[PDB]
């Protein structure tokens, strides 16, 4: 930051000789982890695709990723998270049906 | 044999495939001393602006000959001598134009520009035409034949929005390879219009000639 | 260790694998009568992390409760006043499934100790729980620091005052400024917010 | 403590007030003036 020393406008407020502190773990709560990796890895494999995430990669290669999206956005919660599918999605995709 | 050594699925990091780097001095099988390229697919669009043009000067050379021909008027032929094959002046437009084309690449000035639009006809088809987008005419010239030497790489983007040139020999070192992959990256990934949409590197993949191809992320 | 693949695994509900296992085991509880002991948790990682250990003193319950909303008795569907009030059919009611799966097997077992539930199948008719509880007067217990808190008698039918994960949830206990209404707890935040409080010098 | 009850009065010259209303003005205009600086950029 740095503030500017005035109480309004951009950078408003007090000057104090700074400090940055430690890093807390727990800020740390989403990381993956080499375990996970490999377990969500090998589930995956073993349990395979559901109904509709089915759906979801014929969508895309027979619609493109902006209808699969539509769709993905409604099936899950939210936009956001439609869009995180559409990507998993894509990397199936990729990493097997191709290269 | 080829394929063994490499993973389609997995992508590497520059340094652990070779990509320019280590792994392909294996892949490149080939009696001759082969050269490495690089190849992009660019979500670029068909307008002109959004294509990716511009040459970028690699560290370490592609360690390739190439013969010169400039063509230059006045203290700008003399400058030529200094780090020019073969000097050129207005009046060998017409030799060129005859049969002669013993030179790999041309660069000429913004004076000779005029002479120049006669031998686009003939030049233009190999793509030796000089060009403000390809950096081949500026009035430092002597400075620009030395990049060229050295070894700066001309870069185009095309219709089929695939981009590409040659980075290095296979032979040259990993060390020094990894530099010149690095130094093309940041040049095409500065060079990418704002206009054109999400991940301007799309894919990102080498090759030598002969071998099997391993992509980089 | 194998507790992290069942945890993943059973993450998958809609994959070939688990609905084959979720339809068969549906058939077989339905079968069995409405409230049954139950042998071990059918799902071991879910148990263990909400409390259970493996030794005696546990005890797993199973349970079907009918799903649904809730049909406000009433003859006939006969309210007796004013229309805002006239609905019977479209109530809901504010504990979950869960919450009545608990509460009936801790009366079928008034001497264990609700710890815990988890959900474990649904059909169009029942939502199924295992419900996870604790003898308190098995000396295994009784001993162990761990667990000899529920021996105590605040404890008793934890499940009936909303104390267990569920009670917490529907009695809306959390911090926050969604929370406001309901939190330090919700008929005793209103009493006091409509207390006339006097000072012997009034203020 | 903060500072101390008397000390040199220095003024170079620049209304405080002023000083102010330009310093909300900057954070108004920010957000637009960004938009002009997208909108400018892209020219061809």
């Amino acid at each position: 930051t740095v503030k500017t020393g005035i109480a309004i406008g951009l950078n408003k407020g007090k000057k104090v000789t700074s400090m940055t502190p430690a890093p807390k773990i727990s800020y740390k709560k989403g990381a993956a982890s080499n375990r996970t990796k490999f377990v969500r890895s090998l589930v995956r494999e073993i349990a395979g695709l559901s109904p509709y995430e089915r759906r979801l990669i014929d969508l895309i290669r027979n619609s493109g990723e902006k209808r699969a999206r539509k769709v993905a956005k409604k099936r899950l919660g939210s936009f956001t998270r439609a869009k995180a599918k559409v990507e998993e999605m894509n990397n199936i995709i990729a990493a097997s049906r191709r290269h | 044999m080829s394929k063994i050594t490499s993973s389609q699925v997995r992508e590497h990091v520059k340094e652990l495939l070779k990509y320019s780097n280590e792994t392909k001095k294996r892949n490149f099988l080939e009696t001759v001393e082969l050269q490495v390229g690089l190849k992009n697919y660019d979500p670029q669009r068909d307008k002109r602006f959004s294509g990716s043009l511009k040459l970028p000067n690699c560290p370490r050379p592609n360690m390739s000959i190439c013969i010169f021909g400039d063509a230059f008027d006045v203290d700008r032929a003399k400058s030529c001598g200094v780090d020019a094959m073969s000097v050129d002046d207005l009046k060998k437009l017409n030799k060129n134009k005859k049969l002669i084309k013993k030179l790999s690449k041309k660069y000429n000035a913004f004076i000779a520009s005029e002479v120049l639009i006669k031998q686009v006809p003939r030049l233009l088809g190999p793509q030796l035409s000089k060009a403000g987008k390809f950096p081949t005419p500026v009035s430092h010239n002597d400075d620009l034949y030395g990049k060229v030497t050295d070894v700066r790489s001309t870069i185009k983007f095309q219709l089929k929005k695939v981009l590409c040139l040659a980075v290095a020999v296979g032979n040259v070192e990993m060390e020094e390879d990894v530099l010149v992959n690095q130094i093309l990256m940041s040049v095409n990934f500065f060079v990418s219009l704002l206009k054109k949409n999400w991940q301007n590197v799309g894919s990102l993949v080498v090759k030598s000639s002969m071998g099997p191809a391993f992509r980089l992320y | 260790g194998a507790y992290k693949y069942l945890e993943e695994l059973q993450r998958k509900k809609q994959s070939d694998v688990l609905r084959f296992l979720q339809r068969v085991r549906v058939w077989e509880y339905r079968q069995k009568n409405v409230i049954h002991r139950a042998a071990r948790p059918t799902r071991p990682d879910k148990a263990r992390r909400l409390g259970y250990k493996a030794k005696q003193g546990f005890v797993i319950y199973r349970v079907r409760v009918r799903r649904g909303n809730r049909k406000r008795p009433v003859p006939k569907g006969a309210t007796y006043g004013k229309p805002t009030n006239q609905g019977v059919n479209e109530l809901k009611y504010q504990r979950s499934l869960r919450a009545t799966a608990e509460e009936r097997v801790g009366r079928r077992a008034a001497n264990l100790r609700v710890l815990n539930s988890y959900w474990v199948n649904q059909d169009s008719t029942y939502k199924y729980f295992e419900v996870i509880l604790v003898d308190p007067q098995h000396k295994a217990i009784r001993r162990d620091a761990r667990y000899n808190w529920i021996c105590d008698p605040v404890h008793k039918h934890r499940e009936a005052r909303g104390l267990t994960a569920t009670g917490k949830k529907s009695r809306g206990i959390n911090k926050g400024h969604k929370f406001n209404n309901t939190k330090a707890g919700r008929r005793k935040t209103w009493k006091r917010q409509n207390t006339l409080s006097l000072w012997r010098y009034r203020k | 403590a903060t500072d101390v009850e008397a000390r040199a009065v220095q003024d170079n010259g620049e209304s405080a007030f002023r000083t102010l209303r330009l310093a909300r003005s900057e954070k108004k205009f920010r957000g637009i003036r960004e938009k002009r600086a997208r909108e400018k950029a892209e020219a061809e």
